[PDB]
């Protein structure tokens, strides 16, 4: 079967400029005249969407800034320039042959300016308590770049047990992060204490973001 | 318009085995193929194979061969891939698609997938999520936490699709064989609380769609 | 590349139902402007439609010549998010340019240089219209009469369905 390997794995493009993914087949894929090789964009969640078939065509209402060039071999899809909606992994296909093959797929990353998170703190619903459980929720929400700390304080004094992070992909449209930050502990240790702090650090500021609720 | 529309996602045992369906609209399969690809979490995509629905013929990457059993229906336009003795690598979304195109002098593309069937093999039983609303304590953030949950996945939707702008709906995380994420929406602070934010949950394998209402 | 991408755009084919026909886009007119985009080849025209509907521009006036003149259309701008398009193509003629080794058209004899006139006893102007017919043939016989140095000649011929292609097949490739 023909392998196909895709490069690079991954890479970090800044808004405005040049992306470049290779394709490389272990056997030529043409036939009279046209190659059979194509190229998908696969945002988070969704399914792969087609952006260049037969190595160089446009699919409707994909922008020019997308082009493919090769024939053969060896593939190349430009992406110039690139925005924010390019956020995504992208993958050659071959079906000159069966079976039909995909590339390992390359990981884009746009590189935007830096943007320091907006965080709210939010305490345990009535909902949970009622039922036995204490969640302290944290949104660390539209930040860039993707690397943040999270630090929770109850009553000034530090936790880190029964926190759990969740990243989100990278935004469409404007390219940044966001991350909730969720304290779990028992309903009876949450009502012994009053003071909850959720503070952020993050690379836009050497003093960290601070959110609090008294119980 | 053309859809391919994929039935709801399936937790299933080891062993065992489960048929997933895929119908198309504003086009005839019979006049085409469709074909199944496989995404498993963290992985990328790999094609199984395909199904001539005039004749019946189906071809597979013969890794899949065996493992999966492609199938096509014309007077109700849906094709169908059954996965058997199902392991944990058969875990995945799996997602249906037809492609047609157009060569050089007259160059066109027709190209359509379905939006993905999620498949669990798993000897864990199926236990609902439960839903609590996040409540602060000129933009305002509510949110909802959805916890406890097994398998994957959940949708979560605000005011049943009228915010899809400002919503971050961040990725499950697993804590001691359970399923935990949340939901934040910024609305307009006048918006809130003078009108109604509810967050929407579905979980298809424990049949639940639970609503839940954001209160001061 | 196809080299029509870098040429004028003179209209050979408008499609059914499209926008182009709506308004009345005819074969021959030649598209020199949309809204403040100048339009000297088939490139700038699909270049300048994706901006329009990326800028949220609903409506717009495409300028024309039709017997040295120039007219003034206000089109719908086509929404690329649904993949919608103008719905105008550049000629090619229906002769064939190349017959695949083998396929049905190999089979009953078409050669290159023969000019398609009629398929199923539809006269066609253009490659687009073979497809058409060919992609709508249900896998079934078809027939076409044929301009072969001038002398007409019927064939008949069984389009196969091709897995590259997704869809039917006669084994035929146009003049470029």
């Amino acid at each position: 079967y023909i392998v196909l390997t895709q490069s690079p794995v991954s890479l970090a493009v800044s808004l405005g400029q040049r992306a470049t993914i290779s394709c490389r087949a272990s056997e030529s894929v043409d036939s009279y005249g046209d190659s059979f090789m194509h190229w998908y964009q696969q945002k988070p969640g969704q399914p792969p969407k087609l952006l260049i078939y037969l190595a160089s065509n446009l699919e409707s209402g994909v922008p020019a800034r997308f082009s493919g060039s090769g024939s053969r071999t060896d593939f190349t899809l430009t992406i110039d320039p690139v925005e924010a909606d390019d956020a995504a992994t992208y993958y050659c296909q071959q079906n000159n042959e069966d079976p039909w093959t995909f590339g390992g797929g390359t990981k884009l990353e746009i590189k935007r300016a830096d943007a320091a998170p907006t965080v709210s703190i939010f305490p345990p619903s009535s909902e949970q308590l009622t039922s036995g459980g204490a969640s302290v929720v944290c949104f660390l929400n539209n930040f860039y770049p993707k690397d943040i700390n999270v630090k929770w304080k109850i009553d000034g004094s530090e936790r880190q047990n029964g926190v759990l992070n969740s990243w989100t992909d990278q935004d469409s449209k404007d390219s940044t992060y966001s991350m909730s930050s969720t304290l779990t502990l028992t309903k009876d240790e949450y009502e012994r204490h009053n003071s909850y702090t959720c503070e952020a650090t993050h690379k836009t500021s050497t003093s960290p973001i601070v959110k609090s609720f008294n119980r | 318009e053309v859809q391919l529309q994929q039935s709801g996602a399936e937790l299933v045992k080891p062993g065992a085995s489960v048929k997933l369906s895929c119908t198309a609209s504003g086009f005839n399969i019979k006049d085409t193929y469709l074909h199944w690809v496989k995404q498993r979490p963290e992985h990328g995509l790999e094609w199984i194979g395909r199904i001539d629905p005039a004749n019946g013929n189906a071809k597979y990457d013969p890794k899949f061969q065996d493992k999966a059993t492609i199938t096509a229906d014309t007077s109700s336009n849906t094709a169908y891939l059954q996965l058997n003795s199902l392991t944990s690598e058969d875990t995945a979304v799996y997602y249906c698609s037809n492609r047609q195109l157009g060569l050089r002098g007259y160059y066109y593309a027709m190209d359509y997938w379905g939006q993905g069937t999620s498949v669990s093999v798993s000897s864990a039983k199926t236990t609902p999520p439960s839903v609590y609303p996040l409540a602060p304590g000129s933009m305002v953030t509510l949110g909802c936490l959805v916890k406890g949950y097994f398998p994957e996945p959940v949708t979560v939707t605000w005011n049943s699709g009228s915010l899809s702008s400002g919503v971050h709906t961040f990725p499950a995380v697993l804590q001691s064989d359970l399923y935990t994420l949340s939901s934040s929406v910024t609305v307009p602070s006048s918006t809130w609380p003078s009108e109604t934010v509810t967050c929407n949950v579905a979980h298809p394998a424990s049949s639940t769609k639970v609503d839940k209402k954001i209160v001061p | 590349v196809p080299k029509y991408l870098k040429e004028p755009v003179v209209v050979g084919y408008v499609q059914r139902d499209s926008i182009a026909q709506k308004i009345g886009i005819k074969p021959g007119d030649k598209i020199i402007k949309i809204n403040g985009y100048e339009v000297r080849t088939w490139e700038d025209l699909r270049d300048a439609l994706i901006r329009l509907s990326l800028d949220g521009v609903k409506e717009t006036t495409l300028f024309l010549e039709r017997n040295g003149e120039v007219l003034h259309l206000t089109i719908k701008v086509p929404n690329v998010q649904k993949g919608e398009e103008l719905g105008i193509a550049p000629l090619v003629k229906p002769v064939v340019g190349g017959v695949k080794k083998g396929s049905p058209a190999d089979q009953v004899g078409i050669k290159p240089g023969d000019l398609i006139l009629e398929v199923n006893g539809k006269k066609i102007n253009t490659w687009y219209e073979l497809v058409e017919e060919v992609r709508k043939s249900q896998g079934k016989a078809i027939k076409l009469k044929i301009l072969r140095n001038g002398k007409m000649i019927e064939k008949e011929l069984i389009p196969a369905k091709d897995p590259k292609t997704g869809t039917y097949f006669i084994g035929l490739f146009p003049k470029t």
